[PDB]
RNA sequence: UUUUGUAUAAUGGGUCAGCGACUUAUAUUCUGUAGCAAGGUUAACCGAAUAGGGGAGCCGAAGGGAAACCGAGUCUUAACU
RNA sequence: GGUUCUCCCCGAAAGCUAUUUAGGUAGCGCCUCGUGAAUUCAUCUCCGGGGGUAGAGCACUGUUUCGGCAAGGGGGUCACGACUUACCAACCCGAUGCAAACUGCGAAUACCGGAGAAUGUUAUCACGGGAGACACACGGCGGGUGCUAACGUCCGUCGUGAAGAGGGAAACAACCCAGACCGCCAGCUAAGGUCCCAAAGUCAUGGUUAAGUGGGAAACGAUGUGGGAAGGCCCAGAC
RNA sequence: UGUAACGGGGCUAAACCAUGCACCGAAGCUGCGGCAGCGACGCUUAUGCGUUGUUGGGUAGGGGAGCGUUCUGUAAGCCUG
RNA sequence: UCCUCCUAAAGAGUAACGGAGGAGCACGAAGGUUGGCUAAUCCUGGUCGGACAUCAGGAGGUUAGUGCAAUGGCAUAAGCCAGCUUGACUGCGAGCGUGACGGCGCGAGCAGGUGCGAAAGCAGGUCAUAGUGAUCCGGUGGUUCUGAAUGGAAGGGCCAUCGCUCAACGGAUAAAAGGUACUCCGGGGAUAACAGGCUGAUACCGCCCAAGAGUUCAUAUCGACGGCGGUGUUUGGCACCU
RNA sequence: UGCCUGGCGGCCGUAGCGCGGUGGUCCCACCUGACCCCAUGCCGAACUCAGAAGUGAAACGCCGUAGCGCCGAUGGUAGUGUGGGGUCUCCCCAUGCGAGAGUAGGGAACUGCCAGGCAA
């Protein structure tokens, strides 16, 4: 819907297939990079998923 | 003295429901009946269901004894 | 070097120089490249000869069936929805 | 056992099945190169699914404690009638438990199918050429085995090592942070740290500790000390 | 064998609990310079790119591209008392 | 080698010299179809007869039964009885499950010809899951398919079928046991024996509770029934080093 | 349109059991006979045929009753995916999902088609 910025926060060395592939699907490919995305439930679910290594802002 | 297994027999639901399947292929496999065969759908003589026509499968619970039953749905 | 793993107190080497290990022949399959193309190519041999002759032969364009046999069909079957 | 020049790209496995087979080998799984293909595939949301695991429970199969009613069984009064009991006790009822080989119940996850957006160098599948590997190890989680012993052994799943340097845990493959294309006497951070060795707070506020606790260890013992909720007796005067 | 159960000095806060603001801290991230692979697009069309995004730890192993040595032709040419 | 349950962590699969049990068949009917029927265990009455034979009624609803161990299933019964029967049939087979493969399993439907029923319909063995052995060689019956000059035949091929506890059950030969301290070679700390290491069951030592003994009195001295620790001094486990 | 009745279903225990009441105008059941059709591993029991006297006893349908079965919250608890922590053979924190049993309560059904009688 609208706006929304993420950025990655943390290493996704010792992670599960899961949160790697979610990590892949959002578009994060390094520590701080910061990617452009817009609001909606899939993306909503997407950040719960990893939100321990990803900071979300809108 | 022990030590002997038997081999798995491999059995289960093989096709589950909301999909569709083709004429024929088996839906589950069992020793006993613990699916009955429903609509479109055929028992064979080890208690195979297999679907007897084309299209979508779905499970429901029908009958005095609340006995589960393996349709078929034209769609 | 060998191992899940070696500074390991596991193996090998005192040092220097020299030598020292995936080759060769004939077949078969795949890839690249070159020639020709429903055609391609000769072997032995002849040859004042790396030329030119030599098409014996081999591979390919048609397959199916155990085979006879049939043939863009064939086999299966008394016959195929 | 050994196998000799350089650079660039990708990058494993120590599994399954069979084997006079177990330290070999073959097919498959995993790797590489080429060719051809479908929003093929992955993550998330929603929808359609079948489970019988955790937990729970005791209807069932077993096991277990207590109380009652208590058929029935023994001794005792009787005259084929019949009766009592200080004594044994079935089946049931009420309450309490236990179970990998119990289920009248039943998750979270995982798995299969469908639709949808974004993202990903087609990450997917099929065919062809070439492989290696089939001694795995530790850590977390769920287990069998052992002594809920072993850096023990045997499975499932994820991570790391193997095949990954760097920082941290004094030193310490497998633990925590983090994936090294090269150069810079540039900056900001992660785990972990900031009195000195040794880079950075002898930083600020409120408490605890007297033991060098911190900086190994239990049952159990004790007017150590701090806080909280109460309770009995108390200037008709308590200890 | 020697303190030897904070790494040591040493510490009564330089210990522990709660909150907060600072700083240090890696080959992580950012800045600057350089190299190479891969996919796109604006255009060069056997090659640079005014570009764009991303990738570049690595054993067994697979793929690609190169250096150097001896000898043959080029070469009775060329260098050399 | 094969079958059932658990281990196995709610799809499938999943190891151990882990915990429990079975199979190497049977049946021309115990198969097909049509028609009909519905247990175990208890209570009461009744000759032998008795707790437990058979009869009648009642509660019960499958604790019964299902040829064979276990699991799942089974009232439309797959359980029990009777009539008629041979579909336990031939040629196929869309489409699936399962395996590395060899292979194994399920199967609607089509053609031919049958059985049961008035008929719709059911029948390509058995409630399902074990009851099994590749290839080679050779035997038996059918079939001009072939049959090396010709016509035959022999021998091959095709179809049906027969001969292995080849059980070490993917089967190295049709055919095979021991000793070596007289020993040898290639390897391995992938694998034992001495020592180290990890562990601490066992051992040794210490402690907690306290029944009791000790003239009475648990704790002067011992201290059963039980419990918690330390040491790495024994006997052990593991196989990390050589 | 309603009280009823029979058949075929949907739905399947809030629908099933126990106790009491209620029904014969039709329908249903019981019931008479069975030489013939048909059957008893003996029996008109059951099945079948010819009938309708009698009856609502039994069975069946309906009503009432919670005495049982059954259904069942909210809250809490157990467990659990992901990420962290601990005095780590077991637990705790943040977030997501969230039972089973029990409790309050509900509960002695609802509904479609056809056919027949009475009143309309």
């Amino acid at each position: 819907a609208k706006t929304i910025k993420i950025t990655q926060t943390r290493s996704a060395i010792g992670r599960l297939p899961k949160h790697k592939a979610t990590l892949l699907g959002l578009g994060l490919r390094r520590i701080g990079h910061t990617v452009e995305r817009e609001d909606t439930p899939a993306i909503r679910g997407m950040i719960n998923a990893v939100s321990f290594m990803v900071k979300v802002e809108e | 003295r022990n030590g002997r297994d038997s081999e798995a027999k491999r059995l289960g639901v093989k096709r589950f429901g909301g999909e569709s399947v083709l004429a024929g292929s088996i839906i589950v496999r069992q020793r006993g009946t613990k699916f009955h065969a429903g609509a479109n759908v055929g028992c064979g003589r080890d208690h195979t269901l297999f679907a007897k026509a084309d299209g979508k499968v779905k499970f429901e619970v029908k009958g005095p004894k609340n006995r589960k039953f393996i349709s078929i749905e034209a769609e």
